[PDB]
């Protein structure tokens, strides 16, 4: 004889379907990561790491390095044309 | 006390957002009504329980 209750049942009810299914992914993806441009690592020096933080950066990695590289291609392979040719 | 209580059921069945789809609770909306109606004809056709001697005798 009891009126149903909507606000008094709402503990088995969700927002809908697709809403609830996305909130664990939701609430997770925004708590365990940086503020702001933390950790930009950008310090590397390790030969090949040199060359990743001297020339090979993504922020322009026009083709200087590129030119760079022939260039020293071709004065070892000058070296070696004379030993060989 | 009966109008503080049909203030807030009007309220509530006026303000029902995720209150929606009943069955039942309308039902005792409607028995609460009715009974409140049976109240009202009651006290307005209230019967003299004792004879009116003093006028009819």
């Amino acid at each position: 004889v009891s009126t149903l209750i909507p606000p008094k049942v709402v503990s088995s009810k969700n927002i809908g379907s697709a809403p609830n299914a996305k909130r664990i992914a939701n609430v997770v993806h925004f708590y365990k990561s940086l503020p702001q441009g933390p950790a930009p690592a950008i310090k590397a020096n390790t030969r090949l790491a040199r060359y990743k933080a001297k020339y090979f950066d993504g922020d322009n990695a026009s083709g200087k390095p590129l030119w760079h590289f022939a260039l020293g291609i071709i004065a070892f392979g000058y070296s070696m044309e004379y030993y060989f040719h | 006390a009966k109008s503080a209580a049909n203030k807030l059921d009007w309220a509530k069945v006026i303000s029902s957002l995720r209150i929606t789809g009943s069955t039942a609770t309308q039902l005792s909306s409607f028995k609460k009504r009715n009974d409140e109606a049976r109240r009202q004809l009651l006290e307005l056709q209230s019967q003299p329980t004792e004879v009116d001697f003093s006028h009819y005798r």
